[PDB]
């Protein structure tokens, strides 16, 4: 009953990516 | 005779141990679900006159369910009378309760 | 004779433990990495994996194993036929209570294990490594994942490593909170997408590992002082240690010391050399300690007569009936419940148990009820010896080690603290009014009408 | 043909036509003082051949001693009667046929 | 008629002790083997070999006994089983393809 | 009270539609071509964290989308978020409160027993429920590598280490107050001078200037 | 080929590539198992197949173990007496006394096994008791009383491989692990009946045959 | 004093159910030591093929020849072999009646007499019947008390 940390609508972000999965975008094998 | 606990339920579940081990094959049951899901027999039934009153039945018991009384005033004139089903069973321990529970509580250390 | 112990800083190997630079690349080329690895990668496999063989390494995840042996198996008669990839997995989950080595090796000097996957990648001729850290440590994957795509970027890790014509390219996988996953036929599992449960071996994972293709696992800390003995030579390494404990090593030292921290040491330091010399002392001085737990939870407690003279490494702690472990140092006081300490552990061990195996399953429960029995006393002596005999069942018979880790610590406070159980008995015994039963039921029992078999 | 031990239990494993001879020797014998039937009875064994062994117990209150003497019949193969050598033996034979 | 057969193990549990020898017992007849006690509800019986078996070491021993009584005898062959080496490594083989299998320990 | 089946609730039932928003799909193609093509139940971890992170918990719904984008029987993703204790079945607060209560912890420094009792006494909760606001969840775990930093309590993906019962206060109040402003966040980390896990009371060792390449065999 | 082999003495002739519980088998030798079942994948969970093998230092899983040109097997040493007491303690720590209401009772390989490698009385007597689970909806076939679940795996290989359906698993971890799939759903399988065979236990029992 | 009280008033809660040390106890008895149905003696059988063997090349505690590396398993067949062939009454009829000598050898030269039942004494006997040393008839009657 009390309110929790749950996701409203279906396009929300309830908690942060973070840094790790941040650094996951930059990730490329082909050097630059 | 067959006991109850003190909710008054029966405390025989079907396990059929005393159907196993009865020297004379004086016991016949039948179980399966009860209305409520519980394991209960639907038959219970004693061949007064098979059984050899050696007591295995109630060694085997895993509930007490099944004793023998202190009762051995019962001739009948009919052998009819000593087909014994579960509604006399039941009956016997209704009857007989305090002195079964008396016998039980002075043996059960030693049983 | 000579006297292990006090080397100098430079001959130290993790530098930067202290956080004393930023963990970019550029400053980790002003400590030595990548400095020569393209003329590495060039010598041949079998003088990387010969060169591992003469400096002595043996693995700091628990085992101890010579290092180069176990990289070498992975090099099977005809490996060049199979058209299979090649994995080289690695221990970055560190959940041995006590331990923290790990967690300082990725937060502060990455590029250390990110050219160690190469180099332990290219002696045992893998085609991608894998690291599967800690689903806790979220900041250190952050810092070693931002560490790799600059060896990325530099040509460092990729389709051609630093111009030498080989194929090595390095993948995160974090975990997600449990300590069988260092186990490394689970960590083998759980990478693949399933519970982490371990795999039995006879398929030993040199040939069916990863998707059943050949991996090895091997512990961060050994991975990442591969380049350096390599760079530096293992002959070098071998100075350090005795006959069989060559080398340094990194010991956490925790608990009732005043200064509690990290730091590596030569190994076969003496047990006595190390706290009061690296770490400030134990609290109350030296005769105000009681008893040392050396490796972690899973080796067993060490009293104080034991440990005066006790030489930290493999050799030495296995003969003294415990384990170096991970060199996890737990260090308890005078004044603290030992027993309560011990029943905490066998509690952690119910906690992480797969659940997989009939010996530990049921067993990591059985002696966790049993603990917190000793903890009140609610006992007679005769337990002690049943729990003695029940892990005794337990050691050989699991699937994976995870069996002994639970069986080593309650076999130990037996063996070192039995007068103390029974004195909690005796104390729990005045208290009832007479030895409880075994199983922790009071003495009258039968009297206030309960069940009870005859024996117990 | 053999003889096996058990634990106290000496047995002698016979041939049917040599039941006089046999019982004799163990009768008479002066080491051998052998001097009461016990029990005669029968064992079935439907999957040999010769369904029934026939099984001896003898006692020797000389030398305080048991011996046991089997041997075997079949639904029309007899066994000689040792009614001639102890008159115990008789009713024994009797439940053995019965 | 008589049935001379080797009992099949249990479906129920892997203990074969009981599928080591031949069983020799009496076919059931059309009427005669169980009706309904009309008193207590008993299964009364007429067939007097009906709780009687026969247990033999070979199926030879088994034939010569019911030719030697004079029974008609079906003699049904033991059903065995198809060896096949099974090896733990295999829950772990390598698919290059896909998997078409989610194996589950 | 964790359990491991189940429980039909109005907030996790099968029905409530789940799906990775327009921005997470683009993390979860590069988490999939770190693996090979047909392996790609590999993937399955971290998309449950990437899921659970979108929407609070992993979710039924959460759950079963990940078993449809990896091709999986959904069964096979239950056993995964069952076993792993990261994942949270049941929602949880804001801040989800890790107190480590292992040996090391209780004895290390002070023991982490205070620090449970300052967390318990200040958030007016008990072991594994959550505040009435619903802010913070608190439970206690198992050694979290930050030993020697006994004892520590990591929030939510950072650990707030060397803990005394004033300090482990106002670090959970700042984060009370960071739902606001997020400069008011405490800083990560331990306390009380404490760098990452260095020497209290001065540096033991690595104090000359770092020796670089020079040392290096002659013959590589 | 044949790998040639001796087992208590005598000398099997086995196929390389086997287990060594397939030439126990062949070689007259009872092993007692409660997991290897011959026609589902080899698991090691049960532990109570395990065999002294000369060089080696701890007993092996036999059902897991290959054959091997030349290994010798003692499977009534006193290794392989003691170890399987040790399993048959700790299979029977947490089971439930339900053997008077289980329908599996009269016919369990836990209950004849233990009768045969156990030991008579047991040492657990916890006041803490004893792990309890609460039953699982699975279908109206099959009834469950998973406080029996002895956790040998048998079922769920069955359901995943040879069934191929795939909604029975094992959720949790530890003493805690369960089976059962953890959002209650109907066990459609046409081949479905046949895990209650294979149950070596009384936890999953067929609901027409309940108690009769 | 008799029957006094009844067993119904024995107090249920005085009487103890026993187990003895080795047996009972929780903590130093695996039960394969104390398992002694399962080390159940086998019958030891020997037939008229053994004893020609016996008789031929003696027995493992006393053997009539060496048997000496090889050339004695070749011998031990010849001790095998002549057994199943011919029974023990060929193998006495054709040696002669020296081993005829041999066989009462065994047992000193004499027949050996069975083993009696009772140890007693501390070995295999008879009982050693004898007259008590007090009648419990006098010589009065005709009925004799042994001891
Ligand atoms: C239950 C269990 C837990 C383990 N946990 C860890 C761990 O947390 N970290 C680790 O490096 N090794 C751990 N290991 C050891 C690994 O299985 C493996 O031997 C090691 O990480 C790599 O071997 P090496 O150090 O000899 O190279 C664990 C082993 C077991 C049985
Ligand atoms: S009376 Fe007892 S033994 Fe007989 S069926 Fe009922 S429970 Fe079983
Ligand atoms: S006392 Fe009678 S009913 Fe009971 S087991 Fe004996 S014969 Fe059967
Ligand atoms: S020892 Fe424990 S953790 Fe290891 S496989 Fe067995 S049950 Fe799992
Ligand atoms: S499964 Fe077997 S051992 Fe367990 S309660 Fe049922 S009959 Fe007894
Ligand atoms: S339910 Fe039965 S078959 Fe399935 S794991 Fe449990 S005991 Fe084994
Ligand atoms: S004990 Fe709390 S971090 Fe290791
Ligand atoms: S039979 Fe091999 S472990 Fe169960």
């Amino acid at each position: 009953r009390p309110s929790f940390a749950i996701a409203r609508s279906p396009n929300e972000q309830v908690f942060p990516a973070g840094a790790f999965y941040e650094s996951i975008l930059r990730w490329n094998p082909n050097p630059v | 005779a067959l006991r109850r606990y003190p909710s008054g339920e029966e405390r025989c579940i079907a396990c059929k141990l005393c159907e196993a081990v009865c020297p004379a094959q004086a016991i016949t049951i039948e179980a399966e679900e009860r209305a409520d899901g519980s394991r209960r027999t639907t038959r219970y039934d004693i061949d007064m006159t098979k059984c050899i009153y050696c007591g295995f039945c109630q060694e085997s018991c895993p509930v007490d369910a099944i004793v023998e009384s202190p009762n051995a005033e019962y001739a009948t004139e009919t052998r009819e009378e000593l087909l014994y089903n579960k509604e006399k069973l039941l009956a016997n321990g209704d009857k007989w309760e305090p002195e079964l529970a008396a016998a039980i509580r002075a043996d059960a250390p030693y049983r | 004779v000579r006297t292990y112990g006090g080397l100098k800083d430079q001959d130290r190997i993790f530098q930067n433990l202290y956080g004393r630079y930023p963990p970019d690349l550029k400053h980790a080329k002003k400590m030595g990495d990548w400095y020569k690895t393209k003329e590495i990668l060039l010598k041949g496999h079998d003088w990387i994996i010969g060169e591992i063989k003469a400096s002595g390494l043996r693995g700091r995840g628990g085992a101890g194993f010579p290092s180069g042996l176990k990289w070498s198996f992975m090099n099977f008669k005809d490996w060049d036929k199979d058209n299979k990839p090649r994995y080289l997995v690695v221990n970055a989950d560190e959940g041995e209570p006590g331990t923290c080595k790990d967690r300082e090796i990725m937060r502060k000097d990455p590029h250390k294990l990110v050219e160690g996957c190469l180099v332990a990648g290219r002696a045992m001729n893998a085609t991608a490594a894998y690291i599967y850290i800690r689903g806790e440590f979220y900041q250190e994957a952050a810092i070693l994942q931002n560490a790799i795509n600059e060896a990325y970027a530099e040509g460092l890790i990729g389709k051609n490593a630093c111009g030498s014509g080989y194929d090595f390219d390095v993948y995160i996988h974090r975990g997600a909170g449990a300590y069988v996953c260092g186990e490394e036929t689970s960590l083998i599992e759980s990478l693949e997408g399933k519970p982490g449960k371990p795999r039995l071996k006879p398929p030993f994972p040199a040939a069916v590992g990863l998707f059943g293709c050949p991996s090895t696992v091997a512990n961060v800390e050994t991975v990442s002082v591969a380049p350096t003995i390599c760079r530096r030579g293992g002959a070098w390494f071998a100075s350090f240690g005795r006959e069989r404990n060559h080398g340094t090593k990194l010991f956490c030292i925790s608990g009732h010391v005043n200064n509690p921290c990290t730091v590596e040491e030569e190994m076969s330091i003496p047990m006595r050399e190390l706290i009061e010399k690296h770490c400030g002392g134990v609290r109350g001085g030296w005769d105000n300690l009681l008893a040392v737990i050396p490796g972690g939870s899973s080796t067993p407690i060490l009293p104080k007569h034991i440990c005066d003279d006790q030489l930290m490494d493999f050799d030495a702690l296995k003969d003294s009936q415990s384990g170096l472990g991970t060199a996890a140092v737990i260090v308890m006081d005078k004044s603290t419940d030992v027993v309560r300490a011990i029943s905490r552990l066998s509690h952690f061990y119910r906690h992480e148990s797969c659940g997989q195996c009939t010996p530990c399953r049921e067993g990591s429960k059985w002696t966790d009820q049993i603990m917190k029995r000793f903890e009140k006393g609610m006992g007679r002596p005769r337990e002690i010896d049943m729990l003695q005999e029940l892990t005794k069942q337990v050691e050989g018979h699991t699937i994976c080690a995870l069996g002994e880790a639970f069986a080593w610590p309650i076999q130990g406070l037996i063996r070192h603290f039995r007068p103390e159980l029974e004195a909690r008995m005796k104390k729990f015994a005045e208290e009832t009014g007479g030895q409880a039963l075994a199983g922790g039921w009071t003495h009258d029992s039968r009297q206030k009408g309960r069940l009870v078999s005859p024996g117990m | 043909q053999q003889f096996s031990v058990w634990k106290d239990e000496l047995t002698i494993y016979i041939c049917p036509t040599g039941v006089i001879p046999v019982f004799s020797f163990l009768k008479y014998n002066t080491n051998a003082e052998f001097t009461q039937v016990s029990d005669i009875t029968a064992v079935d064994f439907p999957t040999r051949e010769m369904r029934f062994e026939i099984v001896y117990n003898l006692l020797s209150v000389r030398h305080n001693a048991r011996i046991r003497v089997k041997t075997y019949a079949d639904e029309v193969t007899p066994v000689p009667s040792i009614t001639s050598l102890y008159m115990g033996a008789n009713w024994y034979e009797r439940e053995v046929y019965d | 008629t008589v049935r001379i057969y080797k009992p099949a193990k249990p479906a129920t549990q892997s203990g074969e002790k009981n599928t080591q020898l031949w069983r020799m017992d009496w076919d059931v007849l059309g009427k005669g083997h169980r009706w309904e006690n009309p008193l207590m509800g008993w299964q009364s019986s007429a067939d007097f070999m009906q709780g009687t078996h026969l247990t033999f070491k070979t199926k030879e021993d088994a034939i010569a006994f019911a030719e030697k009584q004079g029974y008609e005898y079906f003699v049904q062959e033991p059903n065995e089983r198809h060896f096949r080496p099974k090896a733990y490594a295999n829950n772990f083989l390598y698919s290059p393809g896909k998997l078409k299998h989610i194996r589950t320990k | 009270d964790t359990l491991m089946v189940h429980r039909n609730t109005p907030e996790n039932n099968p029905d409530i539609p789940f799906k990775f928003t327009p921005e997470n799909e683009k993390i979860i193609e590069q988490i999939l071509k770190r693996y090979p093509p047909q392996y790609k139940k590999a993937a399955v971890m971290p998309l449950l964290d990437l899921g659970q992170r979108q929407h609070g918990f992993c979710s039924i719904s959460v759950m079963n989308e990940v078993a449809r984008i990896l091709e999986m029987p959904p069964m096979r993703v239950y056993e995964v978020a069952s076993f792993y204790t990261m994942y949270n079945r049941t929602p949880v607060g804001k801040f989800h409160v890790q107190a480590c209560t292992t040996t090391p912890c209780q004895l290390g420094g002070c023991g982490s027993d205070a620090i449970v009792k300052a967390i318990k006494e200040h958030l007016g909760i008990n072991q594994g429920e959550t505040t009435p606001d619903g802010l913070f969840t608190f439970i206690e775990v198992e050694c979290l590598g930050a030993c020697v930093n006994a004892p520590m309590v990591q929030i939510n993906d950072d650990y707030y280490e060397d803990l005394t019962p004033e300090t482990i206060k106002q670090v959970l109040t700042a984060l009370k107050e960071s739902v606001n402003d997020v400069s008011k966040a405490p800083k990560p980390g331990p306390q009380s001078g404490r760098q990452s896990c260095e020497n209290s009371a001065g540096l033991t060792s690595l104090t000359s200037e770092p020796w670089g390449p020079e040392k290096t065999r002659p013959d590589l | 080929a044949e790998v040639e082999l001796t087992i208590d003495g005598k000398k099997v002739s086995i196929e390389a590539g086997s287990a060594l519980i397939q030439a126990c088998e062949k070689a007259g030798v009872v092993v007692p198992r409660y997991c290897y079942h011959e026609k589902l994948a080899i698991a090691g969970n049960c532990r109570m197949c395990l065999v002294e093998v000369e060089r080696s230092p701890k007993p092996v899983a036999s059902c897991a173990w290959p054959v091997q040109a030349g290994m010798v097997v003692k499977t009534n040493s006193p290794l392989t007496h003691k170890a399987r007491e040790g399993v048959m303690e700790f299979l029977l720590a947490n089971h439930p006394l339900d053997c008077p209401i289980c329908d599996q009772g009269g016919e369990c390989d836990l209950q004849d096994q233990s009768m045969r490698y156990g030991a008579d009385r047991g040492r657990f007597h916890e006041i803490g008791g004893k792990r309890a689970v609460e039953d699982k909806n699975i279908g109206p076939l099959i009834k469950t009383s998973m406080n029996r679940c002895i956790h040998c795996t048998r079922c769920v290989r069955f359901m995943n491989d040879i069934a191929g359906a795939p909604e029975l698993g094992s959720t949790g971890r530890g003493n805690d692990l369960q089976i059962g799939t953890y959002l209650e759903k109907n066990l459609d399988s046409e081949l479905s009946g046949n895990v209650i065979d294979l149950c070596p236990v009384g936890a999953l029992t067929s609901k027409p045959y309940a108690f009769r | 004093y008799n029957r006094n009280p009844s067993p119904g008033d024995n107090p249920p809660l005085e009487y103890t159910d026993p187990v003895t040390i080795p047996a009972g106890d929780i903590a130093d008895n695996p039960y394969w030591k104390r398992d002694f149905r399962r080390n159940y003696p086998r019958p030891s059988v020997i037939a008229q093929a053994q004893q020609v063997a016996l008789l031929s090349v003696g027995s493992a505690a006393q053997p009539r020849v060496e048997l000496i590396g090889e050339e004695g398993t070749k011998a031990l067949v010849a001790a095998e072999e002549e057994g199943k062939e011919k029974g023990v009454a060929k193998y006495l009829e054709e040696k002669g009646a020296e081993e005829a000598k041999r066989v009462l050898a065994l047992t000193g030269g004499l027949p050996p007499t069975p083993s009696g039942q009772t140890m007693v004494t501390g070995q295999w006997d008879v009982h050693k019947y004898g007259l008590a040393e007090e009648q419990s008839y006098g010589g009065s009657y005709p009925c004799r008390s042994f001891v």
